[PDB]
């Protein structure tokens, strides 16, 4: 745009020819900023591809930065890690369930119904009926018949609906889902940022501090504490999915991991190196430059075989060893494992769960659809005891009159 | 004691939907070879009402695919939301935001 | 039966949906837009309704945690090699 | 008995809808922005009784 | 460690000649990995606009904070360059200052190599 | 089953030295070619 | 929307709205993108072909509103198995 | 522009192209046969299904169309094919019921081994 | 397709890491997997490109056999709409309804957690994959000549809640780190606006040099 003219760009054979045209003054400013684009691509490439070539591993544990408690592998052994989280199989459908109701509130899957159904009962005001239906009507009752009754359950739709609208109204108002039109995917991530980040619209109700910010009293002082201290707890199980995919990123390729954790219930840390398996070391890691890294699937193959395959060049006849290695050989040579075999311990937990979806076989029906879980308090036997006790509940209100 | 439970009250199975409501295609039965025997254990050894539904049915799509409609086009929703499905999202937005209190 | 793959094929492993993709789903088909009687084949129910009793209730969307089966399902393992050299 | 749904419906519906309503949640609470009765109950004090039996045991000290 | 034990380990004064070997090997790589990289002449724009981006920032530092050190003693455009060649607008005293400090930095390596393989 | 095996080429060092410059001077190859194409063959 | 490339934009999320402060900070917006990303948006886009499938109809009615037979007949089996499988369980394709 | 939509379109056009010059270079070298273009006539005609015949033999005797009624007849069979595969995949054939739907989902049943042969 | 498709997940290796059975910090202890290892409850396991690192897939509870639990989204149906089991009450272990014998379910049906695992550095060399394969592939059907008829013996069959492994190993070729960040979305779009810009200043130019 002629900025070429104010005083100081005389003396340039070039220069002068771009004032006589505006084009190659703005096709001068493209290519001005396109090469500077293009030095910064080739800089930020150099610089994510040159560490690679310094970077050495632990030769013991092989950059695993651990190895095994052979004792643990055949109250128990106390060196090897502190058992995570998730080691306790009968914790497993709960946390599940906290984590899938967590999950159910960010959720905009069935966004445009939901949109369209909070436009339909926000104004009622627009009512461009079609033509309605040929409307049946359900056989009537003292017929005693599953169609019938799917039938009559399918015609009893309209008034339960608006029963449950009054009890729980559109889940945009009452915020148990996202907000009505916080994010669309055809804007900007940069848009959908702000938008989410406007008011606290980056967590579910349940750990919302503006819900409890009115009400915390003498009584247990737990209203706006015991809720930080499950604030808490949610960003860190948020960092620790984005430190695990950071490290199956650097695994899916072969690189070293980059978050060292610490031992588990099964290892123990690596002695040689700290437990940090790698590093930097300005010296240039030739088998990485040379692309000689990985083994030759046959040397692996030769040696895992002589490996796993002792030798005894000594014989019994002179040396007075009849006896395999180990103790108390003489205490070591003191049903129906040979068809069925083994009984696996792991799952005994669901076997009261089993005999009593053989006692009910109504339970297998596809009306029915259980939360789920093991205990009597989770699952199946919810449903059984609201059955029998309100059978035998309003069994008693028949014995009032 | 109103609480997570579940019920058969809600539909939670399309092809009960779909055989009552929309699906009205009989067919040509024949013997069959598996089927749940006693102990109840799948191994190897009302048509009058979905007639109407089907001839009504046949009714209405010819009446809408000769042009004769309040709108316009073979193909179109009309937005008489049948509020059948409507329910159906609701309970299941429902009971899996109220999987809360299950602990 | 003896003689059966135990593979099944890279064919007859259905679709399932993960939760991005039922959502791709439901709006491409929320925003999707002389004959006379007896001539229908009995199928002539409305299309565009059904269409979201599938993607809500259908199987092929009926799983939470479906990643990507068809993908990871249609090939071939260690111990699927392993079986099919077996027979 | 004969709490809230039963209460506010009752006769709305026949017993069916009744347990097929009851199936759904406790009421509306924490999942839905509410304060419920539960985590309410604790930000309630002590009552009276409080009162004059702290102010006995301050005559007996 | 590992890498120098090693070298020491597997190949009458041997070992001193691989470990200068190797340690002359990795400068020399990184340097002429850097040459090599500046040799293209996008990367000189990068580096050029770095250059007046500091040089404009450290003026307004200089400017603002001399200005208050002198007051406490009190007490008690863009374009021009960035359409210029690099050597007009800078001056020959900075390289030759550059030049000075190098020559001074490195000018004790002969004796210092010197004595070091020399008992 | 028929098993087929490589060639192996035994040198390991000699074989792999070429392709490994190849690897690292063709990123750069790539980067400038992309950026000429656009910035050139457009606006001449 | 301008800083999407280098590594710069990390200076400007500190600008939005037991351990220290930063930490707090770093921790709000990791949690802000975990939650963007479990929306279940991400995959929409204008051009793919499962948009492109169900959107011809329309196109169709507005634009007509504006060895052959094999090959139509064919083209128009060939887009219905793909809506199938797109669907629900179909099983080669 | 939107190269996210060239590129598929651009890899398509590629391998179509050099699908068609494969043919090209299959038709000069051997030339085409006489009489088995009928034997792929009818084996390309014998896979249509029965909803399509009802236009082909309307495009034997002369009411086809103009060029656009076809191309708003085979439409809607295109579309009855759609809802009776449909009903297929949910609710099963014509000669088969629930039980058999769960027999074919649940791969219970060995393909006959004695009828092959 | 049979070649975009390939070629589309080399390039875009980093979008096709699990993000649907993994949530928070889901891993499992190594003696908690080889624990559920030797006993038949891992469905597929996932080694990586550098072995040292793996993922579990273990189906819930209840989708893991074909009870008909009311639990498992009903796949499967009768006539009148009742969920098909199959169950087998072990005629030489009854009373016990876990040591029961059960059909797996097909694994594109299973709910699946998704476990994340590192593996020590002496995986391979302690031999308990390769244990495990050599228990799990070492039977199968047999021919009974005392009864003259095929025979599919008993600890050949899946009890109740067991699956059957299935081992993945990747391939560190194919993931093109390179492509993947040359053609990244902000790449995408500054190229898209580069070459619009580019075309607009082309013929804006020639309209301008042809009207001299
Ligand atoms: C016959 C006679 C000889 C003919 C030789 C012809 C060329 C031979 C070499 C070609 C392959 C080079 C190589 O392997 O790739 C190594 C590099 C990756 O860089 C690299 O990437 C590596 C990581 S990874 O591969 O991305 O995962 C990394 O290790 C490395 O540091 C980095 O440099 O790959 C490329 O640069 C080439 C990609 C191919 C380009 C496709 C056409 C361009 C279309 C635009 C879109
Ligand atoms: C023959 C030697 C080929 C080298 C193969 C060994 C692998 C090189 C990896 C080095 C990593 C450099 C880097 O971090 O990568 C980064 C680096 C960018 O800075 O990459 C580059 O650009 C690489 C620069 C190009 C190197 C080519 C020069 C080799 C040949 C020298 C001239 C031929 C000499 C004259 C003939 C002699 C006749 C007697
Ligand atoms: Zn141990
Ligand atoms: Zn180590």
């Amino acid at each position: 745009m002629g900025q070429f003219y104010s005083r100081e760009f005389d003396g340039d054979p070039y220069v002068d020819l771009m004032r006589s045209l505006p084009e190659r003054e703005l096709v001068w400013w493209a290519q001005k900023v396109i090469w500077l684009a293009e030095g910064f691509t080739f800089v930020d490439h150099f610089a994510r591809t040159y560490p690679r070539l310094l970077q050495h591993k632990c030769q013991r544990c092989k950059g695993a930065g651990v190895m095994t408690c052979p004792a643990c592998l055949g109250g128990g052994c106390r060196v090897c890690g502190t058992a995570c989280a998730w080691d306790a199989e009968s914790e497993w459908m709960e946390r599940w369930g906290e984590w899938e109701s967590r999950l159910a509130y960010y959720d905009k899957a069935t966004g445009p119904l939901m949109d369209e159904w909070y436009e339909d009962v926000l104004n009622a005001g627009n009512l461009e009926e079609d033509t309605p239906p040929v409307e049946d009507d359900p056989p009537g009752p003292e017929v005693t018949g599953r169609w019938a009754e799917h039938d009559r359950a399918l015609h009893k739709d309209k008034k339960r609906m608006a029963a449950l609208m009054r009890r729980w109204g559109h889940p945009y108002d009452a915020d148990a889902n996202l907000g009505y039109q916080i994010v669309d995917p055809t804007a900007s991530m940069g848009e959908n940022v702000w938008n989410m980040a406007q008011v606290y619209n980056s967590l579910p109700p349940e750990l919302n501090p503006l819900r409890t910010q009115h009400l915390a009293d003498r009584g247990g002082g737990n209203t706006q504490a015991a809720v930080e201290a499950a604030r808490s707890a949610f960003d860190a199980q948020v960092v620790m999915e984005a430190a695990l995919l950071q490290n199956l990123e650097a695994a899916a390729q072969d690189l070293p991991k980059p978050h060292r954790l610490p031992p588990t219930a099964g290892t123990v840390a690596c002695n040689e190196c700290g437990g940090a398996a790698w590093g930097y070391s300005f010296f240039p890691n030739t088998a990485v430059m040379f692309g000689l890294e990985r083994p030759f699937w046959g040397d692996t193959l030769a040696r895992l075989s002589k490996y796993w395959n002792p030798t005894q060049v000594a014989d019994p006849a002179r040396t007075g060893q009849l006896l395999p290695y180990g103790e108390g050989g003489l205490r070591r040579l003191l049903a129906l494992e040979a068809v069925v075999g083994k009984a696996p311990a792991t799952t005994g937990r669901y076997r009261r769960d089993l005999e009593l979806l053989l006692a009910h076989p109504e339970l297998r029906d596809g009306a029915l659809r259980v939360p789920g879980g093991w205990g009597p308090e989770g699952g199946l036997q919810t449903y059984l005891r609201g059955q029998q006790e309100e059978q035998a509940r309003m069994q008693r209100r028949r014995d009032l009159a | 004691l109103t609480s997570l439970r579940g019920s058969k009250q809600f539909l939670n199975s399309l092809t009960i939907l779909f055989k009552h409501q929309k699906m009205f295609k009989k067919k040509t039965l024949k013997a069959h070879k598996w089927h749940s025997d006693t102990q109840g254990i799948f191994r190897k050894h009302e048509e009058s009402s979905l007639s109407t539904r089907l001839h009504i049915q046949k009714k209405r799509k010819a009446k809408k695919q000769r042009l004769e409609t309040r709108r316009q086009k073979k193909r179109t929703r009309f937005f008489p939301r049948p509020v059948w499905l409507r329910s159906r999202m609701f309970l299941n937005f429902l009971t899996e935001r109220n999987k809360y209190y299950l602990n | 039966e003896l003689m059966r793959s135990a593979v099944p094929a890279p064919g007859e492993v259905p679709n399932r949906n993960s939760r991005g993709q039922v959502a791709e789903q439901v709006r491409a088909i929320l925003d999707q837009y002389k004959a006379k009687t007896e001539d229908m084949v009995d199928d002539a129910f409305t299309t565009e309704v059904v269409e979201e009793a599938m993607a809500l209730f259908g199987d092929a969307n009926s799983v939470k945690t479906a990643w990507r089966t068809q993908e990871v399902l249609r090939e071939l393992s260690y111990t699927q090699l392993w079986a099919l050299v077996g027979e | 008995s004969e709490d809230s749904v039963e209460q506010e419906f009752g006769g709305d519906y026949s017993e069916a809808s009744l347990e097929y309503i009851r199936a759904l949640g406790p009421k509306k609470g924490a999942p839905f922005a509410e304060v419920d009765p539960a985590e309410q109950a604790a930000a309630l004090p002590p009552s009276q009784a409080e009162c004059e039996a702290a102010k006995a045991v301050l005559e007996n000290y | 460690s590992a890498i120098i034990k090693s070298i020491n380990n597997k190949t009458s004064s041997e070992k001193e000649t691989m470990q200068l070997l190797l340690m002359s090997s990795s400068i020399l790589l990184h340097l002429c990995a850097i040459i090599s990289l500046v040799s293209i002449s996008q990367v000189r724009c990068f580096v050029k606009f770095h250059l007046i981006l500091l040089y404009k920032l450290s003026n307004v530092y200089n400017a603002i904070l001399n200005q208050l050190s002198n007051k406490l003693q009190k007490n008690l455009g863009f374009l021009v360059e960035w359409s210029s060649d690099f050597i007009t607008i800078i001056p020959e005293n900075v390289d030759i200052y550059i030049w000075n400090v190098f020559s001074k930095i490195y000018r004790t390596i002969p004796l210092s190599f010197i004595s070091t393989t020399l008992g | 089953v028929v098993v087929d095996t490589g060639v192996t080429e035994d040198d390991r060092l000699r074989a792999s030295l070429l392709v490994q410059m190849l690897r690292y001077t063709v990123p750069f190859m790539v980067i400038s070619g992309l950026f000429w194409m656009i910035h050139t063959w457009i606006l001449d | 929307n301008n800083t999407q490339t280098n590594a710069f934009n990390q200076n400007l999320w500190w600008l939005l709205p037991s351990i220290p402060t930063a930490s707090k900070n770093q921790i709000a917006l990791i949690r802000l993108n975990w939650a963007l990303n479990k929306t279940n948006i991400n995959t929409f886009t204008d051009y793919s072909k499962r948009n492109n499938l169900w959107t011809t109809q329309k196109l169709r009615n507005q634009s007509k509103n504006n060895n052959i037979f094999s090959k139509k007949i064919i083209s128009k089996v060939k887009q219905k198995k793909q809506k199938l499988n797109y669907m629900t369980s179909y099983l080669n394709v | 522009p939107r190269l996210a939509a060239v590129m598929p379109d651009a890899v398509y056009a590629l391998v179509q192209g050099t699908h068609k010059l494969g043919e090209y270079a299959h038709d000069l070298v051997f030339p085409p046969t006489p009489e088995d273009l009928r034997k792929l006539e009818q084996q390309v005609n014998a896979t249509i299904p029965r909803e399509f015949d009802r236009v082909r033999q309307r495009y034997a005797e002369g009411k086809i169309a103009n060029d656009e009624q076809l191309s708003s007849e085979l439409e809607d069979a295109s579309f009855n094919w759609y809802r009776r595969q449909l009903r297929t995949s949910v609710v099963g054939a014509t000669d088969e019921e629930l039980e058999d739907v769960a027999v074919r989902k649940l791969r219970l049943e060995p393909p006959a081994l004695q009828a092959s042969l | 397709a049979i070649f975009w498709n390939k070629l589309l997940d080399r390039v875009q290796y980093k979008e096709n890491l699990p993000q649907a059975g993994l949530v928070g910090d889901m891993r499992i202890s190594y003696a908690k997997f080889l624990e559920l290892l030797k006993d038949q409850r891992v469905k597929r396991l996932v080694v990586y490109g550098d072995m040292r690192t793996a993922v579990v897939e273990v189906p819930h509870p209840w989708s893991a056999s074909v009870l008909g639990h009311p639990a498992t989204h009903p796949f499967y149906e009768d006539s009148a709409h009742n969920r098909v089991s199959m169950l087998r009450p072990n005629p030489a272990a009854p009373e016990d309804v876990t040591q029961w014998f059960c059909a797996e379910m097909p694994e594109w049906d299973m709910e699946k957690y998704r476990f994340y695992v590192d593996l020590p550095g002496d995986f391979w060399e302690s031999g308990v994959l390769q244990r495990h394969l050599a228990a799990q592939r070492a039977e199968g059907a047999v021919w009974d000549p005392a009864s003259g008829q095929y025979i599919l013996p008993y600890r050949a069959q899946k009890k109740v809640f067991q699956v059957s492994t299935e081992v993945q190993l990747l391939d560190p070729q194919e993931s093109w780190d390179f492509l993947g960040w040359l053609l990244a979305p902000g790449r995408l779009e500054f190229y898209e606006k580069a070459a619009c810009v580019a075309i607009a200043l082309r013929v804006l130019g020639i309209v301008i040099a042809i009207s001299t």
